[PDB]
């Protein structure tokens, strides 16, 4: 669950959004779920 | 007296939902009409001026094709036909409202009430008047038109729902005011060979649509034999008993149409007055609307109001809306009428439509914004319905290319509009539509090459 | 010979705008093209299709509004200009595609490309043979009709691009194959006049849509004096040299019957044959169909497929969509095809549009869906636009409310998709739109009510 855009996001940052933090709110990944998981570490 | 727990005070749009929705929520509704169910919407306003609008175009149509070579000769239109097939369709709705409130368990009240004090009102229907003490109370009277002093409404100057039951095709029509309602009925006798004249005192007709709207919209209308004349100052008519010569200053020269009924669409009152709200303390508005909360709730808690008589829109769906949120607010359920944008349609020849700010209003509230825009011309199913006058215009927040206002004008405007309203609903970003394969060739297609435009 | 950095084969929807993406990404882009730019889509599918279809609507109704008081005498349909319209349509398009190549400075070469190995393509234009030297390249050849065996296609026994381009309006047509091109091309003659019989060899014409949505088309068709002939094998035609006799079994029964033209829409096939793609080592499937890559990559790494030779639906936008993927991919950017649904339009007489999965779908693919039905017959426009014959359809997932599929029959359905298929897209639920405010009275609000049922 995500928007093209947001799935761009990942895309374009080479992450792996089949596992990406799932930040919630509707129980969707967010463009920050994925710099979560980027920058986060 | 009669005892109640939620008192419903008209079944209009937002009277009959609220009503409905209450009862569903476990109060004991009563609701007080003292006409037709459905309210404006339902009898006089939406659906038979679509249903008018609509025969009018397939007579457009039928007359007009020729570029796509079929040419139609002699064109007939039995108005009579027309107006009973638009009874029947406001039969079946006005049937369903009713339904509707019985399903419910909704006791349903003709006569007019009063407001005697802030827990009671009195209902008079015939020479009997009774007296009914509720729980709660949800105003929802609706609006009228404005009767203007020297063109008080006759058999020959009217009033939208006098447009509306014209037993025949007017030869001629003059319209003194250019809102929705006004070029509305305007298009639509225009297209049934009404020769008609529309005065609008301000600059431009359609205020509250951009200017570059309005433009195609006269563009076309002035084709259609449609005079405009803007900044007029009707001064008053003298009535003769088979038409009605209109006299008006324009630019400075006094002038004279003749025709055959005038059409005062010049706004709409609210119906707060003579009803004891002045009465039982119920502030109202500079402009007679009544100030609710976040929840519609008036100066006095016990009582709401939703709806035309309320600030915002005077369009059906606030109306249902916030009578939702009434009725939820009284049943104790956390609610607040926080919606993001109700989408605005006029049924014009090119179709318009808008949701959200318009760059103006955008850039004037201190938001950084773009507008991107794209041509119903530069599109194939544009030119297959032979109708390539028209744009979408995307406004979006520079600050990260969020959606915050959409407008259209072309075919199929009021459909178009539901994709971009709900975006603009989720804070979807101009990619996240420019991402999405929209069908082709389509209108919709449309929507996806804008946003594209706007990255 | 001639060097050059990406080749694209072929200027079709995909073609030409992967030949732009390209150029956009500083690509030194070279076009092949046998015929006209533009491909299938501009000059002998989507557009002229639809056109055909439009004109053919604007002459049903104009003979038939009876209902609305509308009555019309003599209308006369001119094919030569319906025909000369149509052409222009198509000219107006063409021109902005050979536009948007030049004003990107694409390479055009005229001529039937082959690919001499992994880096090199010759294209021979009549007697002439020129050597182009590529560093990538993107094939987008597209596809054509397939010959039935015993029906060799003549100037009787047409393909749709026949039907497209015929001089007159038939007496009598019958159409072999009840799919979107087989429907859309029946009706619009249907709605000129021709005698129509459609013979479709499976259960059900518009195999690929809800047999409610079909049951629906086909009682229009019925009310039109269309003859659909299902679980039909077609045997053969003879050309009578001033009509056509067709042969086909059907129910053990073996009849004949006589139109003056034939139209043959069972399918089309990829055009990978004859284009060296198997010396070069381009891995493909038994059907023609070339393996790819979520880059639109083949087994060759410099070559990259789009459009109709590719797996997915045979669509002009799935086409474009990848045309950009391909090219982003070819410029290093990480681009992949990415999307979750795309929705697919018939312009039958009530136009039907579908996105995401069928209800049954969902359950074969063992998914616990719920499906939430609205009809037209209650929505407020549909009684003014008169066609109450139609409903919405949302498929949503049990386990989420988020919805995966939506179909939608009736008036406006290729315009109201939009709104479903950018809510798949993003992955929303029934109470993300039931939620969102729409226009009212529109058609586009069914959506509002259908999640309203949903939830
Ligand atoms: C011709 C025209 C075209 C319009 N077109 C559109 C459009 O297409 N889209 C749109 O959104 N809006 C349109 N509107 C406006 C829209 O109809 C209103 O916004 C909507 O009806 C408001 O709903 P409501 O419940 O507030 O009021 P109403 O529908 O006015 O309902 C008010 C009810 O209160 C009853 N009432 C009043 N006083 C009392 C009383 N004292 N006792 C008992 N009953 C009482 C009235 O009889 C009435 O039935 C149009 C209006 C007009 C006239
Ligand atoms: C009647 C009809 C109706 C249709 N309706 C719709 C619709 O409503 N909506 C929709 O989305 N799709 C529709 N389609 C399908 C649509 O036409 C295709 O999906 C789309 O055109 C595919 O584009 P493409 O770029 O893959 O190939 P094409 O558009 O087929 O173009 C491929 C090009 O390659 C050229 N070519 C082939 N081989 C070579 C070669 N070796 N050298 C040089 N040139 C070559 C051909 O001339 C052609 O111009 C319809 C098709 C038909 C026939």
């Amino acid at each position: 669950i995500a928007m093209p855009s947001v799935r761009k996001y990942a895309r374009e940052k080479g992450v792996d959004i089949r596992l990406v933090q799932g930040t919630g709110k509707n129980g969707r990944v967010l463009k920050e779920d994925i710099d979560a998981f980027l920058a986060g570490g | 007296a009669i005892e109640t727990e939620t008192l419903v005070v008209g079944a209009g749009p937002g009277g009959y939902v609220a009503a409905i929705r209450a009862a569903q929520l476990g109060q004991k509704v009563t609701i007080v009409e003292k006409g037709n169910l459905g309210g404006v919407c339902l009898n006089v306003g939406c659906i038979p001026s679509k249903a008018l609008i609509s025969a009018s175009h397939r007579y457009e149509q039928a007359k007009h094709s020729e570029e796509m070579g079929i040419k139609a000769e002699n064109v007939t239109i039995d108005f009579a036909k027309v107006q009973e097939w638009k009874a029947s369709v406001v039969k079946k709705l006005t049937g369903g409202v009713e339904g509707l409130l019985k399903g419910n368990k909704v006791e349903i009240v003709k006569g007019e009430a009063y407001f005697v004090d802030a827990n009671t009102v009195r209902v008079v229907n015939g020479d009997s008047a009774q007296t009914y003490t509720f729980k709660n109370a949800i105003i929802a009277t609706g609006s009228r038109p404005i009767e203007l002093p020297n063109f008080k409404f006759s058999n020959r100057i009217l009033d939208s729902t006098g447009a509306l039951n014209l037993g025949e095709v007017p030869k001629s029509l003059v319209v003194i005011g250019g809102g929705y309602i006004g070029i509305e009925l305007g298009t639509a006798y225009a297209n049934f060979g009404t020769k008609v004249t529309i005065l609008e005192g301000a600059g431009e007709i359609l205020s509250g649509f951009e200017k570059q709207m309005a433009a195609i919209i006269k563009k076309r209308l002035k084709k259609k034999g449609v005079e405009v004349v803007t900044n007029a100052l009707a001064k008053g008519a003298e009535e003769r008993e088979d038409g009605v010569t209109v006299t008006y200053e324009a630019n400075g020269e006094t002038k004279t149409i003749d025709a055959d009924y005038v059409l005062v669409t010049v706004g709409r009152r609210p119906n707060t007055d003579e009803l004891g709200l002045e009465q039982i303390g119920i502030k109202m508005t500079n402009r007679g609307l009544i100030e609710v909360d976040q929840q519609c709730r008036t100066s006095v808690p016990n009582i709401f109001a939703i709806g035309d008589i309320v600030p915002g829109p005077a369009l059906a769906h606030k109306a249902s809306y916030e009578g939702k949120v009434a009725a939820e607010a009284i049943a104790g359920h956390p609610s607040a009428v926080d919606y993001v944008a109700i989408p605005a349609v006029v049924f014009s020849d090119p179709e318009c439509a808008s949701v959200g700010y318009f760059e103006q209003q955008a850039k004037d509230e201190g938001i950084d914004v773009i507008a991107a825009k794209f041509p119903f011309a530069a599109n194939g199913r544009a030119l297959a319905l032979n109708d390539t006058d028209g744009f979408l215009k995307l406004v979006v927040r520079k600050e990260d290319g969020v959606i915050i206002g959409a407008q259209i004008i072309g075919p199929n405007a009021s459909d178009m509009i539901a994709e971009l309203g709900l975006a603009i609903e989720a804070g979807m970003t101009a990619e996240d539509i420019a991402l999405t394969i929209h069908a082709h060739p389509t209108l919709g297609e449309i929507a996806m090459e804008a946003a594209e435009v706007a990255l």
